RNA sequence: UUGCCUUUUACCAGAACCAUCCGGGUGUUGUCUCCAUAGAAACAGGUAAAGCUGUAUUUUUU
RNA sequence: UAAGUGAUCUAGAAAG
């Protein structure tokens, strides 16, 4: 997240933002609401090119800079046990299969069967879906009777909004079904009027049923590729111990040399300095590598909606404790909590049912 | 880096030089805290120092030494030891440094939440609840002296 | 300076500017684990602790409803079923047998 | 030249004077304990606002394996894979490896100075035999003092490093061409030894003529340029005798000459064995402050005797690895080096110095 | 020293410790910190006391007495205002010294001298503090006092016990104390030079220790010394000549340098024989078993050699040593054998010693002659 | 700009500027040295040695 | 699921 260090020269920063821009096609460059502006980079060294490149020869300007946090993603674990409405639309969803959630990070009837092939799914699910990013199944009972239910683009748009913009802290959702299962439109209305409900009414819709969903958290994960002399092989593994959730998978004894061209997994966030660590650490004998292509996220441990949660201020947070901590920590970089003490909660009348009665 | 060895005579060591001062200090207290966090092996050596001290050396101090002693123990109690209380007949100074560990304990904790705290805990010699003929009587009479509740409640079980 | 940490240089304090690390930094390191039956103990005194279930149920079975309405299209989309006629007439029947069998569930 | 420009110096090298005198802790997740080792790694990403900051390389993994002896072309540290008439080319060549190629193929892979099999040659003083040992990390755990060295050893070199000093070209007529220019130099084939004492002889006469020309008869120097007051001085008579900067520093460096050039001496004159002599001028190198005062003069030389130390301090642990404690050491290379250097900054302040010393000997001061 | 970027934003649990004031040959120098109770120790302290006094008041009321500083004993360095002011010598004088802090923080706008303690006063509340701790930790903690005085020039004076030493002039006297650690052989940069007249070896210049030792040997004390011990030495030899088979006992007259110059000797005194000796190897006054080889002389040397140490060169056997083996197989200042004897007094901590070759039966008088000469030579 | 300090030299070590100096490269001239020291050989071939090419049955030529 | 690797400034001469 840059930010320039003088507000006088705001401007100047844009201007070298497009630049960069249009020279490095790989950032995702959101200008956060705050004015803080993000940039997602690749890695580690890409990112550093990038704002060197800004830095040097575009802006010349000082510029505050975040450490490097990781873009979340917001999803579920189970389907959503309540429907509760939306008004002045009542949204359920569920955990996208995850053979079909690979399927999709790469004429009707052709993709209900598709859909029937990957997850076998029913033919009432398949014909009603349009999804995108997960997927907007219109599957009430009504739909099919309704005419209500028809014009569903600038639904699906709110839909869209809703994916971009999380329930949590504006991260955006990852690897969830939709099943609508009511509409409230009354008889006379206007196309603009109604609509323009059920935009921002789809979207709470939608943070109703991840929350209802048992809405968890997933970071992304780095495949890592670590060349080392078979001698510094335990080092590795020690290393990776040290990192959080870091998995190592296959150990590939490259033929014909001291390189064990070992394949792993280190979470994008416990990632930062890896590279350099590992090279410190072996001597200068692994050179190193993290990329990002499988689109593997995956949960943060530890259960999003507690009060106390965690310990500490300063040191890294516990593994049970973690995802109510980046949750928390990136509504506060978002702008979205109160102060310091505050908390990510649902926006719904009953006093949510008592708090599930 | 001093071996397990000499560990308890270090512990030993500080008890003394805290007993030399005027007063209980923070100081000593903070560095038990920090030692017996650091490993086991420290925590052992602290938790012997003070079977030591109620088992031989306590009855040789003064009020005074003898009182800011108790006031490190209770510090100490209040967090980093379970209570572990090996505790009628021992009443000369030793009866008067648990006086001081208690008074310290209350301070620190609060009274209703220490009665719990202990509660938690077995207390043999503090809070006996099979009456033992009369003998009762001695552990609630001394705690009278101070004051703590629950002692009546006790006797009343009892009969 | 180090890791954040270090004196800014060692010109001006008078001194060697050497900067050890704590041991009691093992003790803040590590403090939720060693005191884990502070907060343990706390957890434990607090250990022991319909419409929304209602509207669940109501869209599995209207949805069951849906699910043989569907079956009742591919049957006639995939094996003899060119016209409307025979879609609409399937529905029909969906409807009527479906919503027999649940009127049954319902007196029930 | 990054640790310097953010203070973030990495703990085996150096750490300079700084370079000059949102981001909450509600916000930020500290997962990653960001280290210093970072902050010049990825410079302009870990370390926000950075200044002056230089791009560091980024590189492949070397597995260049060295061979022991006895034998050729064998894999040994690691493992193996899972699975019309005419001879091919460069026939008639039966043996594969020749003699020599084991070696070559070690000499190939070897840095800088064996590398490669021409050169141009440079001066003794232009080698630097410890510079080497200092760039490349210090070896296992030597006392803290060492250690100490090794860093301000790493100081300077980033300070040479740092401020290039690119030389003036322009200006090629150098002192000893312009001299043999003249018809008042002739040129001989001397023996150093020869060289040194007559030197000494020389820089005796010139020092004894200045102070007598100055008028001060009563300072006399003494044949090893411990200069000293024969008499009780009068008031006025002290006043006259304090010679500045300039005269004391010329001695300073003749007294340097003098010892260097008479332990030769003493060495060639039968005296001491050739271990002897090299020990005892790493000796005078290494204790130029306690064998002579130059410091007193011109304190900026405590940089040059602080490198001195150093060096022993370095070389002294690589010199007794193995080999316990004592005085036998020699090796006189880079302390030699540091005080050539230093003779080479001083020269100039010397000619400028010196120089206005004796014209106001002879011309009066303006 | 906490991570200073983090500790601006919350407090940190210390993390690391840089050093303060350090120093080489690092002795735990203890604080003064510990050695004063704590504040908040001192208040609840003060309540305790305080309380205590009050019920014994209400005894010794009831009681009909008055309450005497033999009951109160233990308590009355405790508390404030300290329990002490009930007892000093006129609290019924003091009782009207009303408004007297604030007389006392009003000293600030009408005084030069404004005093350091202005936050209390004695004599209404007692010494607040009490340092005699500090000192004696301190000194047990430099070593003790056996150990400082290595440092200083003590044993050059030459008492009994440092225990009987009980019963810019002032600066100078500390100087001269700290002589030996302060001009010290293992150093930094100094030069070496050394005082006219003597072998006071000055590894870089100091004034005032300068002005000191020159002020110890003036009128040229070093050289009447080294004349003296020779003197001495000399007269021993007439006495015992006919003991030893000596023909001639000559001293060599030497310019009055000798006494203090150190790149060279000539010997002192010149021991014309009567018959061939036949003197041992080399050796110390101490080392017993001294070796006779088949060698012989027919005339040996007797040579001082005066020094003045320091904290670091304070052993006199080896350098006496290193001077005999270094004159000797020098190709300046010969001596007319190479086989003789040669003693060194270091004046700065009275440890005589002497090496050489050694005439049959010459030791133990030479050993006596020291003991002798150091226990009183004028 | 800091530090030691406190009065300056001398300095601490950073900055930005600049200069000096120890050296270096080539290229061209000239000198100095040590060795030298020929005003004509091919063609016709031969001898020997060095540089390229050569060893029909459908698209080159049978 | 329960310890201790590591960062180490100076530094002396003149004249006052
Ligand atoms: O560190 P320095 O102050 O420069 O002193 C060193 C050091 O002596 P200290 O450790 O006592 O200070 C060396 O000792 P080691 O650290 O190597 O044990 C010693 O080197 P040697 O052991 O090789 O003798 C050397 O002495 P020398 O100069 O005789 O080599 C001596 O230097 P100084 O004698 O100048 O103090
Ligand atoms: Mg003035």
């Amino acid at each position: 997240v840059l930010q320039p260090l003088l507000p006088r020269e705001l401007p100047k920063l844009l201007d070298a933002l497009n630049k960069i821009s249009k020279y490095y096609p790989g950032v995702i460059i959101k200008v956060e609401e705050s004015g803080e502006h993000v940039i997602l980079g690749n890695g580690e060294l890409y990112m550093d090119c990038l704002l060197y490149d800004l830095r040097a020869s575009y802006a010349k300007i000082e510029i505050k800079i975040s450490d490097p946090l990781t873009v979340f993603s917001e999803s579920c674990s189970n389907e959503s046990f309540a429907s509760i409405p939306v008004s002045n639309i009542s949204v359920a969803a569920e955990p996208m299969d995850s053979k079909m959630i690979q399927d999709l990070s790469r004429p009707r009837k052709l993709s209900k069967i598709l859909r029937t092939e990957y997850g076998w799914d029913s033919l009432a699910s398949r014909n009603v879906w349009s999804f995108y990013v997960l997927i907007n199944d219109t599957l009430p009972d009504e739909i099919s009777p309704e005419l209500l239910s028809k014009y569903k683009e600038q639904i699906i748009q709110g839909f869209y909004w809703a994916v971009k913009e999380g329930p949590l802290a504006e991260e955006p959702i990852y690897g969830v079904q939709y099943k609508l299962l009511s509409i409230s439109v009354p008889s006379d209305v206007n196309i603009d009027v109604m609509k323009s409900q059920i935009i921002p009414l789809m979207k709470k819709a939608c943070y109703v049923g991840l929350l209802t969903a048992i809405p968890i958290l997933l970071e992304p994960i780095y495949e890592v590729d670590i060349t080392v002399h078979a001698p510094l092989l335990p080092i590795v593994e020690e290393l990776m111990k040290k990192r959080r959730g870091s998995r190592i998978y296959k150990t590939i004894k490259v033929a014909g040399t001291p390189l064990l061209e070992v394949r792993g997994q280190v979470p994008v966030i416990e990632s930062a300095g890896f590279e350099t660590d590992l090279r410190l650490s072996t001597n200068g004998l692994g050179m190193c590598q993290l990329y990002f292509w499988h689109k593997i996220w995956r949960k943060v441990p530890g259960d999003v909606l507690d009060k106390d949660a965690f310990i500490p201020k300063l040191k890294p947070a516990p593994i049970n404790s973690l995802s109510r901590d980046f949750v928390m920590k990136t509504r506060r970089r978002k702008g979205i909590s109160t102060g310091g003490f505050m908390s990510n909660d649902g926006p719904t009348l009953e006093k949510y049912i008592s708090a599930e009665l | 880096k001093i071996a397990n060895n000499l560990k308890k005579s270090v512990v030993d060591i500080i008890i003394k030089s805290s007993l030399q001062e005027s007063t209980f200090s923070k100081f000593y207290s903070i560095l038990s805290e920090r030692m017996i966090t650091f490993h086991r092996s420290w925590q052992t050596a602290y938790n012997e120092t003070f079977e030591q001290n109620y088992t031989q050396d306590i009855e040789d101090y003064e009020t005074d030494q003898l009182r800011i002693l108790g006031k490190f123990w209770g510090h100490l109690i209040s967090y980093e030891f379970l209570p572990m209380d090996c505790l009628e007949e021992s009443c000369p100074q030793g009866r008067i440094f648990i006086k001081f560990l208690f008074q310290e304990l209350v301070n620190e904790l609060g009274l209703d939440e220490l009665q719990l705290r202990l509660n938690s805990s077995k207390l043999d010699g503090m809070f006996p609840l099979e009456g033992d003929a009369e003998h009762i009587r001695y552990s609630i009479n001394f705690f009278t002296a101070i004051g703590l509740g629950l002692l009546t409640e006790d006797m009343r079980s009892r009969l | 300076s180090y890791n954040g940490i270090g004196l800014k240089s060692a010109k001006g304090s008078s001194t060697s500017g050497h900067v050890q690390r704590s041991l009691a930094s093992n003790n803040r390191r590590r403090p939720q684990g060693s005191q884990q039956q502070r907060q343990q103990r706390q957890n434990a005194i607090k250990k022991a602790s319909l419409a929304v279930q209602k509207q669940i149920e109501t869209h599995m079975e209207k949805r069951e409803i849906e699910v043989q309405v569907s079956e009742l299209r591919d049957r006639l989309e995939e094996e003899e079923t060119l016209s409307e006629e025979q879609i609409d007439k399937k529905c029909e029947a969906l409807r009527a047998k479906l919503t027999n069998e649940w009127q049954e569930q319902q007196r029930m | 030249f990054n640790g310097k420009a953010l203070n973030n110096a990495i703990p085996g090298g150096p750490k300079f004077e700084p370079l000059y005198p949102f981001n909450s802790i509600d916000r930020v997740i500290f997962r990653v304990p960001i280290r210093s080792e970072y902050k010049v790694a990825f410079p302009h990403l870990y370390n926000s606002r950075p200044r002056s900051v230089r791009i560091p390389w980024y590189n492949n993994p070397v597995s260049c394996i060295i061979q022991n002896d006895e034998e050729y072309d064998t894999p040994a540290l690691f493992f193996d894979p899972s699975l019309e008439d005419f001879a091919p080319l460069l026939a008639e060549e039966e043996e594969l490896i020749l003699p020599n190629t084991k070696d070559a193929m070690s000499l190939y892979h070897s840095p800088f100075p064996f590398n490669r099999t021409k050169g141009k040659m440079v001066r003794a003083q232009d080698v630097a035999l410890a510079k080497k040992w200092f760039l490349q990390h210090p070896d296992e755990e030597y006392p803290v003092k060492v250690k100490v060295s090794y860093q301000k050893l790493l100081k300077n070199y980033v300070l040479n490093e740092l401020h290039p000093t690119l030389p003036t070209n322009h200006n090629k007529t150098k002192l000893l061409k312009s001299l043999k220019n003249t018809k008042y130099f002739q040129q001989t084939t001397i023996d150093w030894v020869e060289a040194g004492l007559q030197l000494c002889r020389q820089g005796h006469n010139m020092l004894n003529l200045l102070i007598h020309r100055k008028g001060l008869t009563y300072l006399h120097l003494d044949y090893n340029f411990n200069l000293k007051p024969t008499k009780t001085l009068t008031t006025k008579e002290r006043k006259k005798s304090r010679l500045g900067n300039s005269f004391h520093l010329m001695r300073e460096l003749l007294k340097m000459m003098k010892l260097i050039v008479d332990t030769h001496v003493q060495f060639r004159l039968g005296n001491v064995d050739a271990f002897q002599l090299a020990d005892g001028i790493h000796y005078i190198l290494n204790h130029i402050g306690q064998l002579t005062g130059i410091y007193r003069y011109k304190y900026k030389v405590m940089h040059q005797i602080r490198a001195c130390k150093d060096l022993k301090h370095i070389i002294y642990y690589k010199f007794n690895k193995n080999l316990g404690k004592g005085p036998g050491c020699g090796f006189w290379q880079p302390a030699w080096r540091v005080w050539l250097n230093f003779l080479r900054g001083t020269i100039p302040l010397l000619e400028r110095y010196i120089g206005n010393l004796i014209t106001r000997q002879f011309e009066g001061r303006s | 020293a906490s991570d200073l970027s983090w500790s601006k934003q919350t407090d940190t649990g210390i993390t690391h410790f840089r050093a303060g004031m350090t120093h080489e040959d690092e002795k735990l120098i203890p604080t003064i910190f510990r050695y004063i109770t704590t504040w908040e120790n001192e208040f609840l302290d003060s309540q305790r006391v305080w309380a205590e006094y009050a019920t014994k008041r209400q005894e010794a009321i009831q009681q009909n007495r008055r309450l005497a500083f033999e009951e109160l004993e233990g308590s009355w360095d405790r508390g404030i205002p300290r329990i002490s002011t009930l007892f000093q010598r006129d609290r019924h004088t003091l009782a009207y010294d009303r408004g007297h802090r604030i007389r006392r923080e009003f000293k600030q706008y009408s005084l030069e001298r404004n005093s350091p303690f202005w936050w209390t006063n004695s004599h209404h509340d007692g010494k607040l503090w009490n340092l005699n701790a500090y000192r004696t930790d301190v000194i047990q903690a430099l070593g003790g006092i056996e150990t400082i005085l290595e440092h200083t020039l003590f044993k050059g004076t030459g008492f009994n016990s440092w225990e009987g030493l009980f019963w810019q002039i002032p600066n100078r006297r500390f100087t001269l104390w700290w002589s030996p650690t302060i001009n010290r052989a293992n150093v930094y940069v100094g030069f070496l030079v050394q005082l006219d007249l003597t072998g006071i070896f000055l590894h870089g210049k100091i004034p005032t220790l300068k002005i000191s030792l020159i002020q110890i040997f003036r009128a040229h004390l070093w050289q009447k010394i080294h004349e003296s011990i020779v003197f001495d030495i000399c007269q021993i030899l007439d006495g015992e000549l006919d003991v030893l088979q000596i023909e001639s006992v000559t001293k060599e007259t030497v310019h009055p340098r000798k006494s203090y110059k150190m790149n060279s000797s000539a010997a002192d005194i010149t021991m014309e024989s009567v018959h061939e000796w036949e003197v041992s190897k080399p050796s110390l006054l101490h080392e017993t078993n001294d070796s006779f080889k088949g060698l012989i002389t027919n005339k040996m040397w007797f040579d001082v050699q005066l020094r003045y140490g320091d904290y670091d060169s304070h052993d006199i056997s080896r350098y006496v040593r290193a001077k005999f083996l270094d004159y000797t197989t020098d190709n300046v200042s010969m001596y007319p054998s190479p086989t003789g004897v040669m003693i060194g007094i270091d004046l700065a901590y009275n440890m005589y010693d002497a090496y050489g070759n050694w005439f049959n039966g010459l030791k133990p008088l030479i050993q006596n002659s020291m003991r002798t000469i150091m226990k009183a030579n004028p």
